């Protein structure tokens, strides 16, 4: 296809008859791969991936199954399911400039919650399905969710079949967020009675804060387990009566339990346990090599200046945490002059979906290297001469390569706006607000590439 | 009183540990690049043969990722091919042009002019310049016994100075060019003394002291956490030959190591060093007494001299009329005079991105301020604006005609210009019926923008002239679109912008 695919594979319609896996790098675990690969095989009758979202249900009989599914749901989902727009978050969340600490808080994820309410759904409709033993692409679906916990081969393929269902029905969304967005509902009602407090999330993964005292641990461990009983119990209960039956019992997982958690757009939060010193960050794309690098900086930062919570007035934390961010970005940037030369380190991933830059005339020569890029393009930004700045098609030139100097005047400019968002969320969010965190590169550090 | 402080914004940034070596290794020119070597390793070449080389250069490192190329343009592809450093073991990207695998980069670059003509450029890798200072070269043995008979800086300095094809041209003219992508670490001032009437040796080398005296002072100023002992750091004076001849001009060039641990990065931070380096010696009492009699204008530092791509005449080389030999100013306090007289021969001496001579920390001066506006032409710009008024800058006039679309708004006006060349110009009316406007200079009070469909010179009857619609703001704050047009033929300035006519927007 033009705009090529995530998944490699290679299927065989016809001649020779012989499945042929490709199994992408992973040595490590090569026999752990082989094997998903044979069980997704055998499973899904071998049309996966290739055969697409029809696997389960053809393309145009779903528009009769969600209707039929809008059908059997209580009178209120009935609704709103009808009034789903594109990201409505219906429920009391933070304002993503704020932060929160230190008090008791705590993760939620229920593993599968898309895959396993479009299984529920899809039976619903299952009676409004023209033929009963057209139902078969029903029973697949059902065995990966079944066995989607006990082996991660299940996993991919859900993580894949259900937003690409979802594409083939476009009415299908309105149903699966309706039904998530009654179940975050009842998250909310539920959360009141066992002290939890919805603070942010993104339906089946949520994240929330305790009214206990913050001092603890020994009861803590006991509130933090009956929330989660309680939170599940009363999801599987509206579920239920909603008609929606799931296959695997539902369960919610513990994943994690922090102190400290600081957010500032509407994916990223960073959370902290100081007890254990265990983090973790979301919402900082890893489009790189050197965004990890830049991840690890930021998760260190945010450790030492959320260890900063020795008495003071509000105004000198404010100064002594500016400082030590900037301090960072200077430690960043000298390191960065140390892997300066290698151009892979300092490449991103663009998608046939992004503007991309224009392919050079000569990456058209890469002979048997052209047929790996199937859906990443990586590009890295060198400057020949002077003020032109072009890119590189990474991974289409023979290796080793030869380049002129990669542009980190360009890279590093992009990294340290991803650096500088997390940065003025957390200034503006635990101590007063005002303070975009911004970092001199221009002038203070710009001599080391330019 | 020296002028620094009030008049300099000094920038710079630490840098201890690898990242010093890692940053000295990146920026400066091979540890082996200025060492003598047997025979010269490099590309030397006309103009027009590196042109070649370097498309056959490109063909051997495209095909490995070098995004490709479509006298300036060869001077910056051979600085960047000489700029580009080594990855690991493998051999550097120079090398597909010096065709060595021993060539190790950052590698100067050298202009050589021939008879009658021709710039052949030449990168080397190494060179044999024991061989061209061979001839300025004193034994141990003759300094030491100049030294017992004189025992006087000023005398011994003196005396010391009176007992001194491409590939063959490189050793009559070799002008090494500006790198802006490695780092400076000699401070080297070109000094063109004007002479109202000769000036005796005596007397400059007393006047050289001096300057020696004003630079050091100037920079311990500038660079602060250095050490410049005003009688001991070795300044290093190259006098072009012509007892002085020269009725005109004495070409003097004066080389400073830059202080540990500072390094200097910038074209427009060494155009600094150099005019805090000039105010010094023009504020010294010494130098202009003893120079100003002598001396036309008190201008003596040309500091343009540092601009990627502008090369500078090395010394121990002649211009195609006066060979750059060394003049001893030793210094007052030297417990050295042998290796003082022995280190102007060494090229790191008199090279802007040689080799610094175990750094824990290293200071970059990466920026000394922006272009010096005068103390006077700071208050002399703040009180004419107080006085006659404002005017508008180029952007802002434009932006009320609907343009945020200079090469648009030329179309519009293009009629104008076009029927005021029909009334003046009609023997050449009809060549401006169909013409596209492509922009040829940007800036903030100048715009100029040609007319491709050669059309014809509207001055004179010599397929002669490129034509540019130029735009300022004039009169009160107005704009004025002027018609100008370069020609080729000698009767026009050749290749120089001449207008024609200017009318109103
Ligand atoms: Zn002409």
């Amino acid at each position: 296809e033009v705009r090529g695919g995530p998944v490699p594979y290679f299927a065989v319609l016809g001649f020779p008859g012989w499945p042929t896996f490709t199994v992408p790098a992973t040595a490590e675990s090569a026999r752990d791969l082989v094997r998903g690969a044979a069980a997704a095989y055998a499973a899904l009758l071998g049309a996966w991936p290739a055969v697409g979202a029809r696997v389960v249900l053809p393309p145009r009989a779903w528009p009769g199954v969600a209707s039929a599914a809008a059908g059997c749901l209580l009178p209120a989902v009935r609704e709103a399911v009808a009034r789903w727009h594109p990201a409505t978050k219906i429920i009391q969340l933070l304002d993503p400039p704020a932060a929160v600490g230190p008090v008791w808080t705590a993760r939620f994820c229920f593993p599968g919650l898309r895959a396993q309410l479009l299984a529920a759904l899809a039976d619903l409709g299952g009676s409004g399905l023209a033929d009963p033993h057209g139902r078969t692409g029903l029973a697949r679906l059902d065995a990966l969710v079944v066995a989607a916990p006990s082996e991660p081969w299940a996993g991919a393929v859900l993580e894949r079949l259900v937003p690409d269902t979802c594409n083939a029905c476009p009415a299908l969304r309105q149903l699966l967020g309706g039904v998530m967005a009654a179940v975050c509902l009842q998250i909310e009602e539920t959360a009141s009675s066992v002290k939890f407090a919805v603070c942010g999330g993104d339906g089946g993964a949520f994240w929330g804060v305790f009214n206990v005292d913050p001092q603890d641990a020994d009861a803590a461990s006991g509130v933090i387990e009956d929330a989660r009983r309680a939170i599940e119990t009363a999801v599987g209960a509206v579920l239920r009566a909603n008609a929606v039956r799931l296959r695997h019992p539902l369960c919610l997982a513990l994943e994690g339990v922090y102190t400290h958690a600081v957010a500032w757009s509407q994916a990223g939060v960073w959370f902290w346990n100081s007890r254990d010193n265990t983090d973790h960050l979301g919402g900082f794309p890893l489009r790189g090599p050197a965004y990890t690098t830049a991840a690890g900086v930021v998760r260190d930062t945010l450790r030492r200046v959320l260890g900063l919570t020795t008495a003071c007035v509000p105004e000198e934390d404010a100064l002594t945490a500016r400082g030590l961010m900037e301090d960072a970005c200077d430690r960043l940037i000298l390191d960065a002059f140390n892997k300066r030369l290698d151009a892979e380190y300092w490449s991103v991933r663009v998608s046939p979906f992004e503007a991309s830059d224009p392919l050079p005339p000569t990456a058209f020569r890469g002979g048997a290297l052209l047929d790996a890029e199937h859906y990443w393009r990586r590009v890295v930004r060198v400057c020949p001469g002077g003020g032109e700045s072009v890119g590189v098609p990474v991974d289409l030139y023979p290796r080793p390569l030869v380049l002129p100097p990669v542009d980190c005047a360009h890279h590093l400019r992009e990294i340290l706006r991803e650096i500088e968002l997390v940065f003025t969320g957390v200034l503006a969010g635990v101590w007063g607000e005002g303070g975009k965190f911004v970092y001199p590169f221009d002038d203070k550090m710009s001599f080391l590439f330019a | 009183l020296n002028y620094v402080k009030h008049n300099v914004t000094p920038r710079e940034t630490v840098l201890d540990g690898d990242t010093a070596k890692a940053y000295l290794r990146a920026r400066t020119y091979a540890p082996g690049a200025l060492t003598p070597a047997p025979a010269y390793c490099g590309a030397v070449d006309s103009a027009t043969k590196m042109m070649g080389r370097l498309a056959d250069a490109e063909k051997l490192l495209v095909p490995r990722g070098w995004p490709a190329f479509a006298t300036c343009g060869i001077v910056k592809r051979l600085l960047r091919l000489a700029a580009t450093e080594q990855q690991g073991p493998t051999p550097p990207a120079i090398a597909a042009l010096i065709r060595n695998a021993a060539v190790q980069t950052p590698l100067p670059v050298y202009r050589i002019s021939m008879v009658p003509t021709g710039q052949a450029f030449a990168a080397l890798a190494w060179d044999d310049w024991a061989r061209i200072t061979r001839d300025a070269r004193l034994a141990e043995a003759v300094v030491s016994a100049e030294a017992a008979a004189h025992p006087d800086h000023g005398a011994l300095g003196r005396r010391l100075t009176d007992r001194i094809d491409a590939g063959g041209q490189m050793y009559v003219n070799r002008n090494e060019i500006f790198n802006g992508a490695l780092a400076i670490t000699n401070i080297i001032l070109d000094l063109d003394i004007a002479l109202k009437e000769p000036v005796p040796f005596r007397r400059l080398h007393e006047a050289l002291g001096h300057f020696r005296r004003g630079a050091l002072a100037a920079v311990q100023l500038l660079f602060p956490a250095a050490r410049v002992d005003p009688d001991a750091y070795p300044c290093y004076f190259f006098k072009s030959a012509c007892v002085c001849s020269c009725t005109d001009k004495i070409g003097l060039r004066v080389c400073m190591p830059v202080p540990a641990p500072y390094v200097v990065h910038g074209s427009l931070t060494m155009r600094g060093v150099a005019r805090v380096i000039q105010q010094a010696v023009l504020l010294d009492r010494d130098f202009v007494e003893a120079i100003g009699s002598y001396v036309k204008n008190f201008l003596l530092i040309d500091t343009g001299v540092y601009a990627h791509g502008h090369s500078l005449r090395l010394p121990y080389f002649a211009k195609i009329c006066g060979r750059l030999l060394p003049v001893f100013v030793i210094p007052p306090a030297c417990k050295d005079v042998p290796a003082f007289v022995a280190a102007h021969a060494d090229p790191r001496r008199f090279h802007f991105h040689a080799p610094p001579t175990s750094p824990r920390e290293i200071r970059v001066l990466h920026s000394l301020g922006g272009d010096y506006v005068s103390f006077f032409e700071r208050k002399a710009s703040r009180n004419a604006l107080e006085h006659f008024g404002r005017r508008e800058t180029l952007t802002e006039v434009l932006g009320r005609y609907n343009v945020q679309t200079v090469e648009g708004f030329a179309s519009e006006l293009l009629g104008r210009i076009v029927a005021c060349i029909e009334t003046h110009f009609p023997e050449h009316a009809g060549e401006y019926q169909a013409v596209s406007v492509r922009r040829a200079v940007s800036k903030d009070d100048w715009v100029l923008l040609q007319l491709v469909p050669s059309l014809s010179c509207l001055r004179f009857k010599h397929a002669t002239a490129r034509t540019f619609v130029a735009l300022s703001v004039g009169a009160n704050n107005r704009l004025c679109v002027s018609l100008c047009q370069q020609c080729f033929a000698a009767k026009c300035d050749s290749n120089r912008l001449h207008t024609l006519f200017t009318i109103d927007a």
